[PDB]
């Protein structure tokens, strides 16, 4: 089991971001449930 | 009586010409984006 604090970077329009490992995350950094953040981009199922 | 030249009204035959020197000016270095900024604009740095 490995836990790593990493820097994450996102470019406009901020529909995805990358980690220091080079792994992409195909979700907006600003995705959420409040203030209309549920309209932000996600490429993953809701259970993820 | 006796007078000084300051006691006599003075009119001028001279035509005025007021030439002033162009002043020194300093040009500071100025860049819109530093090369560090240009390097950092990439999302993923392969070397890092």
């Amino acid at each position: 089991c490995i836990v790593e604090e990493v820097d994450a970077r996102s470019v406009y329009p901020y529909d995805e971001f990358v980690l220091a490992t080079g792994d992409f995350v195909y979700m907006s950094p600003f995705y959420g449930y409040r203030e209309g953040s549920h309209t932000e981009h996600t490429s993953y199922a809701a259970d993820r | 009586h006796q007078l000084s030249r300051a006691d006599v009204t003075t009119v001028s035959t001279f035509i005025d010409l007021n030439i002033t020197m162009l002043e020194d000016h300093e040009f500071v270095p100025l860049e819109v984006y530093t090369r560090h900024e240009i390097k950092d604009s990439g999302l993923l740095d392969y070397t890092e």
